[PDB]
RNA sequence: CCUGUCAAACUCCAAACUUACAGACGCUGUUUGACGCGGGGAUUCCGGUGCGCGGGGU
RNA sequence: AGUGCAAGAGCAAAAGAUGACUUGACAGUGUUCUUCCCAACGAGGAACGCUGACGCGAAAGCGUGGUCUAGCGAACCAAUU
RNA sequence: UUAGGCGGCCACAGCGGUGGGGUUGCCUCCCGUACCCAUCCCGAACACGGAAGAUAAGCCCACCAGCGUUCCAGGGAGUACUGGAGUGCGCGAGCCUCUGGGAAAUCCGGUUCGCCGCCACC
C-alpha cells in the first residue's frame, strides 16, 4: 500500500497522465490517495511518476494524517475514533490504519472520501524539478522519506 | 566551401547510388600507407587518431589530413620506414548545396563525406617503438586539418 | 539447407506424398475423402474427415483384409480393387458416412483404372460421389474378364500358386454377392 | 547383392542436331522405332529466329531395341577414358549417348514419392567402363 | 503518399518473410467460424484471393455470418462500423 | 584466406513504442440517463509557439 | 527464370513452360469494402454472393478477363439494342 | 507402424554421413505387355498383369553435429536504442540524472539429425 500526493499542476502535464490522476481520485495538487500494491496499480503510479510523491508510510503516520485530514464520503464529520468506531468495520483509527496498510478494504468501503486533502508542507518540500535520488521531492520514497512529508503536510 | 555546411549529421543518410547520380570522385588517394605487405601484428606499437565528436568529414579533409600526416611520416622515417597507416572510414555520404530563391530547392551533389562517431578510430598506425613520437606529430598535424578535436590513443605500447 | 533465407517445402511435400493444390480443391468441398490408395500387391480405399490435429478416417478397407470373406485370389488387380472400395463403402455406411469425394493422390484419371474401380465400388455400397460412369471401366473388366482371357492364352499358368489355371471372375461374382447381403460381419 | 548393384542400359539416344528434316529416314532404320524432332529456345544470329521449330531429331532406345543397336554401334567408335560422365555415360560421334545405372533407377523416375539416387547407388565412370568392356570390346 | 491505391505502403504486411515463401497450407484456408466468434485478420501473402483492403491488418473482428466460402466480419474501423468479406484463409481464431 | 568501410528508396536480426479485441482493477452511468439514435442553430476551413520526431534549405 | 508495361509485392507436382480444348472478356441482380482512414460525397474500382446460360475436368473444382495495386468521365443531345 | 495409408505443425523436420532390417507377412526395387491406359520417340513414365529374384536403392530402425535451423545458460550488455520527467551540463551539433522498457553482432557451452493426430497391421 502506497500514498500518492499530486505534487505538480495540471498544467501543461500531457491528459494521459492527468487523466492516470482522476482514476486514482486525485484532482488537485497536495492531494492525497493510498493505494495498493497491485500489478494494476503499479503501471499507474508509474505513469504519473514525474508529478507525484509516492511511498508506503508508517502506520503511525498513516494514523496522523486519516485523524487530521479524512473525510466521510459527505460531509466536514470529524473522522477520530468515535466516527471509526460507528460507521467503519474498525474500533479505531488504529484498526482502520492497519487495515489500509495490509490492503483488506478501502477509505471507499468504509465510507470514507478516497481522497486525504493535505495542508502545504510546513517548511516546504525539496523542490518539484528533480527526484528523490537528486535531493528532489518527485517520485518514489523511503518510508521515512514518505513520513517527513506527509507529516509535514498535517 | 566551409565545413559549417557539412559538418553536422542533420540530413539523413544520403549514400544510394542506384538513385544518385553525378557524384564527384573521392579526392582521397590511398587509405593504405607505409609498408602494406607487413601485418599489423608485426608491430610493438600501434596509435589511433580518435574523434572527440560525431562529425561529417568531407573527402576534402580526410585527404589534407592523410596527407598531412603520412607526408611527415615519410619525412621523418623515409619513403619505405618500417611503419604502416591506415584511413579506415570512407566518404559514403553524398553531400549537396542549392546553388530560383527557394522554390525546388533541393540542392545539386557536391561531394562525399564520412560519418564519424565520437570515440571513433579515423587513423591507425603501426609503429616501432622509436618512431612513435613522429606518428604521434603525423596525428597532430592531421588533427589540425579536420573539424573535430581528437584524442592521440596508443593501444599497443607500455614502452615510456 | 543453404542458409537462413532458404525455403524447405512442407513435409509431405518433400516426400512427395501429397499433392497440396489437389488437396485444397478437395477440401472445399466439405464432404469425407475417398481415399484410394494402390500398391504393387495391394489396394486400400479410406473414408477421411477433416480434423484438428490431423485427418479422421472414419472406415478403411485394404485388399489384404478381403481375404477374410472368402478371396484366394490376388490381391493387386481390378476385382480386387472394385472389391476394397465396396467393403470400405459398406463400413462408412455403418460409421454414418452418407457422402464423399474420390482423393486419387498423385495416381493418374486413366479411364477404367483401379482407382474409378474403388470409386465404382464406394458407390455401389450406397455412397453418393460425383463420378462420370463412362470413365469407370466396363463392368465385365472390373469382373476380371481381362485376366482370365490373358489366361487362356496359357501354355503356362498365368499364376504360380494354385488359386486355378483358367482362373474365375465368378469368384468376383461369389465375393461382392457375399458383401451385398445384409448378414456380414464387418 | 551383387545382382541388385550390377548396371543395366537405361537409355541409347540417337540424334542428330542439324538447324533445319530430311534426317528422319535414316535414324528410323537404323534404330528400328520412330524418331522425334528438336526444336530450341532464344533468338539466334545464324538464321535461327523461329523459337519453335524443326532443328534436329532424336530416338531414346530402350531394352533390346538399344543392345541390338549398339552390337552394331560401339564397334564404330574407339572408347576413349574422358567420354565418360561423372555419372558413368558416355557419349560418341550423328552422336550416340548410352544412359547407365543400377537396378533400382525407378525411385528417381517414378511420381509417387520419388526420390534421388544416392551418391553410393550412383554408377561410376571405372564401374561404367568395366561393365561396358565387359562386353565385346576395349577401354582407353 | 506519392499515389492513393490499396496497396500504396503495404510492401511490408504484404510480404512473407522468407521461410514463409510459397503457397500456404490448406487447413486454415478451409477452416470453419461461428457467428459471434472472434477473428483476427491478417492478409496471407501467398494467398491472393479473398483479401481485405490492407488498411485493415491487424483487427480482430466477429464472424457475424457468411457469404458464399468467405466471411463477414464485423469491425470498427476508428468509430465507424464496418463488415468485411473474407476468406478463412486471412483469418485466426482469437485466443 | 586475410584485412578496411556503408545504405531514405538493403535486411539473417530487432526494440522502446503505437495499435485491434477481450478480461481484470480503476473511473464512470442507470432521479446528474451515460453509450447511442434523431432533429434545430452555429461558428470554423489566414493560425501561432514550446518540446519530441522529423523532410527541404549554408 | 518466366509471368505484356513503373515500382513494390505473389507464384514451382504453379500463378511459370508446353500441348490440346475453349470463349466466364457471358446475361440479370446484389452484398461489402474502396473511391472519401477516422467521417459526409459521384463516376470509377475490387472482393464476395445469388439467378440464368455455358466451358473445361474423372471429380472436387476452376472461369464475374490478364497474379495484385495505374489504363479513366456527369447532365443535356444523338446513334444504337 | 518387423518396413503401411491419410494428415497437422511446415528445417527442432534442411544438407552431409555411419550402422542395422525383411520365406508363403508389409513397402519396395523387381518380372512382364493380352487387356483398360500410355508415350508429339521410347510398357522410361503413366496404366494394366504378375512374383523368379533382392534387401543394393528407396522406405523403416538406430546413431554422428561438419554445414543450415530451433531453443537454452553464461559473456557481450542493462551496453545500443528508447516511452515519461528535469531552472541538469554543453557556444553548439549534442550530453547527463531520475523513472519505465530493452536489443543486434559476436564469443562460449548446451540443444536440435523432427514432434504430434487418426486409421490399419504380430
Ligand atoms: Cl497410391
Ligand atoms: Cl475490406
Ligand atoms: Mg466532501
Ligand atoms: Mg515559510
Ligand atoms: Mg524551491
Ligand atoms: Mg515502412
Ligand atoms: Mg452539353
Ligand atoms: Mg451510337
Ligand atoms: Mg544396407
Ligand atoms: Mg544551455
Ligand atoms: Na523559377
Ligand atoms: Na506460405
Ligand atoms: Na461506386
Ligand atoms: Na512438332
Ligand atoms: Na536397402
Ligand atoms: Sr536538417
Ligand atoms: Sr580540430
Ligand atoms: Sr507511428
Ligand atoms: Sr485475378
Ligand atoms: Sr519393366
Ligand atoms: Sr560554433
Ligand atoms: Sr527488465
Amino acid at each position: 500500500m502506497h500514498a500518492l500526493v499530486q505534487l505538480r499542476g495540471e498544467v501543461n502535464m500531457h491528459t494521459d497522465i492527468q487523466d492516470t490522476l482522476e482514476m486514482l481520485n486525485i484532482h488537485h495538487v497536495n492531494h492525497c490517495t493510498l493505494v495498493p500494491e497491485t500489478d494494476a496499480y503499479r503501471g499507474m503510479v508509474a505513469k504519473v511518476n514525474d508529478f507525484v510523491a509516492f511511498g508506503e508510510p508508517s502506520q503511525e503516520t498513516l494514523e496522523t494524517v486519516l485523524a487530521t485530514r479524512a473525510e466521510p464520503l459527505e460531509g466536514d464529520a470529524d473522522v477520530d475514533d468515535e466516527w471509526v468506531a460507528e460507521h467503519t468495520d474498525y474500533d479505531d483509527i488504529s484498526g482502520l490504519a492497519f487495515a489500509l496498510l495490509s490492503e483488506e478494504t478501502t477509505l471507499r468501503e468504509q465510507g470514507l472520501s478516497p481522497t486525504l486533502r493535505l495542508h502545504p508542507p510546513r517548511g516546504g518540500h525539496d523542490g518539484v524539478k528533480h527526484p528523490v535520488k537528486e535531493g528532489g521531492q518527485l517520485g518514489k520514497h523511503d518510508t521515512e522519506g514518505i513520513d517527513d512529508l506527509l507529516e509535514a503536510m498535517r | 566551401k566551409p565545413a559549417s555546411m557539412y559538418r553536422d549529421i542533420d540530413k539523413p543518410a544520403y549514400t544510394r547510388r542506384e538513385y544518385i547520380t553525378g557524384i564527384p570522385g573521392s579526392k582521397i588517394a590511398q587509405h593504405k600507407m607505409g609498408r602494406k605487405q607487413k601485418d599489423a601484428d608485426d608491430y610493438p606499437v600501434q596509435i589511433s587518431l580518435i574523434v572527440e565528436e560525431t562529425v561529417q568529414l568531407r573527402h576534402g579533409s580526410l585527404e589534407a589530413s592523410r596527407l598531412s600526416a603520412n607526408r611527415h611520416l615519410i619525412k621523418e622515417l623515409g619513403e619505405e620506414g618500417d611503419y604502416k597507416m591506415t584511413l579506415r572510414k570512407f566518404p559514403h555520404q553524398v553531400l549537396r548545396e542549392n546553388k530560383d530563391g527557394m522554390r525546388a530547392a533541393f540542392g545539386k551533389i557536391v561531394g562525399t563525406a564520412a560519418r564519424v562517431q565520437a570515440g571513433e578510430q579515423l587513423f591507425t598506425a603501426y609503429c616501432n617503438v622509436e618512431d612513435a613520437e613522429h606518428v604521434k606529430e603525423a596525428f597532430r598535424r592531421a588533427y589540425n586539418k579536420i573539424t573535430p578535436s581528437c584524442r592521440i590513443k596508443v593501444e599497443r605500447g607500455e614502452e615510456l | 539447407a543453404t542458409g537462413p533465407r532458404y525455403k524447405v517445402p512442407m513435409r509431405r511435400r518433400r516426400e512427395a506424398r501429397t499433392d497440396y493444390h489437389q488437396r485444397l480443391r478437395l477440401l472445399k468441398s466439405g464432404k469425407p475423402r475417398l481415399v484410394a490408395r494402390k500398391s504393387n500387391k495391394h489396394v486400400r480405399a479410406q473414408l477421411v474427415t477433416l480434423g484438428p490435429n490431423g485427418d479422421d478416417t472414419l472406415a478403411s478397407a485394404h485388399s489384404s483384409d478381403l481375404a477374410e470373406y472368402g478371396w484366394e485370389a490376388p490381391t493387386g488387380n481390378m476385382p480386387s480393387a472394385y472389391l476394397t472400395g465396396l467393403l470400405a463403402g459398406l463400413r462408412a455406411q455403418e460409421a454414418g458416412v452418407e457422402e464423399a469425394v474420390l482423393d486419387i493422390g498423385l495416381n493418374s484419371p486413366t479411364p477404367g483404372s483401379k482407382v474409378f474401380a474403388i470409386q465404382e465400388g464406394a458407390i455401389d455400397a450406397g455412397l453418393d460421389i460425383p463420378h462420370n460412369d463412362d470413365v469407370l471401366a466396363d463392368w465385365q473388366r472390373t469382373r476380371g474378364a481381362h485376366i482370365a482371357e490373358y489366361d487362356e492364352q496359357l501354355e503356362e499358368p498365368l499364376y504360380s500358386g494354385d488359386f486355378d489355371a483358367a482362373d474365375l471372375p465368378e469368384h468376383f461374382d461369389e465375393l461382392r454377392e457375399t458383401l451385398l447381403d445384409g448378414d456380414i460381419e464387418l | 547383392f551383387h545382382e541388385m548393384r550390377e548396371p543395366r542400359i537405361e537409355k541409347v539416344v540417337v540424334h542428330m542436331g542439324i538447324g533445319h528434316a530430311n534426317a528422319e529416314d535414316i535414324l528410323g532404320e537404323i534404330t528400328g522405332q520412330m524418331p522425334v524432332r528438336t526444336k530450341a529456345k532464344r533468338t539466334v544470329g545464324e538464321f535461327d529466329i523461329r523459337e519453335g521449330d524443326p532443328i534436329g531429331a532424336k530416338v531414346t532406345l530402350r531394352d533390346e531395341m538399344a543392345e541390338e543397336f549398339l552390337q552394331t554401334a560401339l564397334p564404330l567408335a574407339e572408347l576413349a577414358t574422358s567420354q565418360f560422365d561423372d555419372t558413368g555415360n558416355f557419349s560418341f560421334g550423328l552422336d550416340v549417348t548410352v544412359n547407365l545405372v543400377r537396378p533400382g533407377y525407378r525411385v528417381a523416375k517414378r511420381d509417387k514419392a520419388s526420390r534421388s539416387i544416392p551418391t553410393k547407388h550412383r554408377l561410376n565412370p571405372a564401374d561404367a567402363v568395366a561393365f561396358i568392356e565387359s562386353t565385346y570390346d576395349v577401354e582407353v | 503518399p506519392s499515389s492513393n491505391g490499396p496497396l500504396e505502403g503495404t510492401r511490408g504486411k504484404l510480404k512473407n518473410k522468407p521461410r514463409d515463401r510459397g503457397t500456404s497450407p490448406p487447413q486454415r484456408a478451409v477452416e470453419e467460424f461461428d457467428d459471434g466468434e472472434k477473428v483476427h485478420l491478417k492478409i496471407d501473402p501467398s494467398v491472393p484471393n479473398g483479401r481485405f483492403h490492407p488498411r485493415f491488418d491487424g483487427q480482430t473482428g466477429t464472424v457475424e455470418g457468411k457469404q458464399g466460402d468467405a466471411y463477414k466480419v464485423d469491425i470498427v474501423d476508428g468509430g465507424k462500423e464496418k463488415t468485411i468479406i473474407v476468406t478463412a484463409a486471412h483469418l485466426r481464431r482469437q485466443e
